[PDB]
């Protein structure tokens, strides 16, 4: 059958859901939406289904699929998460908020049928309740980054580190650092990537047609940092 | 590890109804999908039922249709196969099967689709 990068030639329809445990407040989280990795575009609308979203939405942008990054004709050697699939991958995800608490990711992104599924469980500590955090205090916006990927040898996966900028209503800045692991689920061979990067671009906006506390995501990912 | 336990054999008089269940334990990955198969001594593994764990289609064996009856129990990585209208000839040790990895297409009805098995129980149907 079609396997790896074919299966991503085309739209292909995305499920994401989420349990949140931060600072003992709990929440549950479903998305749904479409990737196409031939123009690296990522769309995602975000539903709290438990009520409502006791963090900012933007700080889980990064934790809402890689494999739809645009991987250039010539790096297409280099692109592990489509290569795991339809089988799937594990992502693990470590995220320290400067002077604040921290997120602890680990979700599974997999093909289902006819859809890819990216379910995560998060947990946070050592927030504090009047900082920027658990106080609401981030504007609803996102910036670019880049994302450096590296082989992790001592795995079959690799290792992922990058800074996510996120803009503070006061006109500051709050950086979460980001470290992430990825291994494959099946036991097929993988495809190892020497180091390079990938160009992120991301912007949230709402759907004025709806009621509950909500986010719609759109990214555009393109993968960089070898030459010809 | 991963170990499935199965439970809720048995032994009825035709016409009666038996319910098997399974149930995933430990395991680094969450499930994708379960089935249930069948075989009776010196014969050949027969496809009984399966469920995909997300979207929750069902898909069926000819000879289990409308009698035979898959379901979990909140996504609590436990299946339960509850057989109506049973038969001599449904008499067999069945087993239940688990895929963790993902997969692309239809739910596959083949052995080596599933990557965890149980042990088997026995059902015996008789006067
Ligand atoms: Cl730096
Ligand atoms: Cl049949
Ligand atoms: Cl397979
Ligand atoms: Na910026």
């Amino acid at each position: 059958a079609s396997k790896g990068e074919e299966l991503f030639t085309g739209v292909v329809p995305i499920l994401v859901e989420l349990d949140g445990d931060v600072n003992g407040h709990k929440f549950s989280v479903s998305g749904e939406g479409e990737g196409d990795a031939t123009y690296g575009k990522l769309t995602l609308k975000f539903i709290c289904t438990t009520g409502k979203l006791p963090v900012p939405w933007p700080t889980l942008v990064t934790t809402f699929v890689q494999c739809f990054a645009r991987y250039p004709d010539h790096m297409k050697q280099h692109d592990f998460f489509k290569s795991a699939m339809p089988e799937g991958y594990v992502q693990e995800r470590t995220i320290f908020f400067k002077d604040d608490g921290n997120y602890k990711t680990r979700a599974e992104v997999k093909f289902e049928g006819d859809t890819l599924v990216n379910r995560i469980e998060l947990k946070g500590i050592d927030f504090k309740e009047d900082g920027n955090i658990l106080g609401h205090k981030l504007e609803y916006n996102y910036n670019s980054h880049n994302v450096y990927i590296m082989a992790d040898k001592q795995k079959n996966g690799i290792k992922v580190n990058f800074k996510i900028r996120h803009n503070i209503e006061d006109g500051s800045v709050h950086l979460a650092d980001h470290y992430q692991q990825n291994t494959p689920i099946g036991d097929g061979p993988v495809l190892l990537p020497d180091n390079h990067y990938l160009s992120t671009q991301s912007a949230l906006s709402k759907d004025p047609n709806e009621k509950r506390d909500h986010m719609v995501l759109l990214e555009f990912v393109t993968a960089a940092g070898i030459t010809h | 590890d991963v170990q499935l336990v199965e439970s809720g054999g048995g032994l009825v008089q035709p016409g009666g109804s038996l319910r098997l269940s399974c149930e995933a334990s430990g395991g680094a990955f969450s499930t994708v999908a379960m089935g249930w198969f069948r075989q009776a001594p010196g014969k050949e593994r027969e496809f009984v039922g399966a469920i995909t764990w997300t979207a929750g289609s069902t898909y069926y064996a000819d000879s289990a249709k409308g009698r035979f009856t898959i379901s979990r129990d909140n996504a609590k990585n436990t299946v339960h196969l509850q057989m109506n209208s049973l038969k001599p000839e449904d008499t067999a040790v069945y087993y239940c099967a688990q895929r963790v990895r993902g997969f692309f297409g239809p739910l596959r009805t083949t052995p080596s689709w599933y990557e965890y098995w149980g042990q088997g129980t026995q059902v015996t149907v008789s006067g």
